[PDB]
């Protein structure tokens, strides 16, 4: 989305897209922490829980 | 007349047995295939970008 044209003005136009993906997570020893298919590292280990 | 094998017989001979070596098959092994190694990354530059 963006906004509707009006002459010699700047306008703002803002989007949201909700996204939900599948991804397969990685993780190597002392396994803790983990990546992601998208390669974003999360710094928590996969067993973590309570 | 008697048959050849109704007297004693005692060999003169110093037997000497020879056991041929037997054929061998090597059959492949790696401890690590080249897919291996390269999936022990934790992250793929290839996949990630792609
Ligand atoms: C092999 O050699 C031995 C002596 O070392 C002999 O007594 C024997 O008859 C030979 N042959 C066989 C089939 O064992």
């Amino acid at each position: 989305y963006n906004p509707s044209r009006v002459e010699a003005f700047h306008r703002y136009g803002t989007t949201v897209n909700c996204i939900v993906e599948e991804v397969d997570a990685r993780s190597v020893y002392p396994y803790d922490e983990f990546v992601l298919a998208t390669g974003d590292f999360v710094y928590m280990s996969p067993f973590y829980g309570y | 007349q008697l048959s050849r094998a109704d007297i004693t017989t005692v060999s003169t001979f110093i037997d000497l047995n020879i056991t041929m070596l037997e054929d061998h098959e090597f059959v492949p092994l790696e401890v690590y295939t080249r897919h291996e190694i390269k999936d022990s990354g934790l992250l793929d530059y290839t996949e990630v970008q792609r």
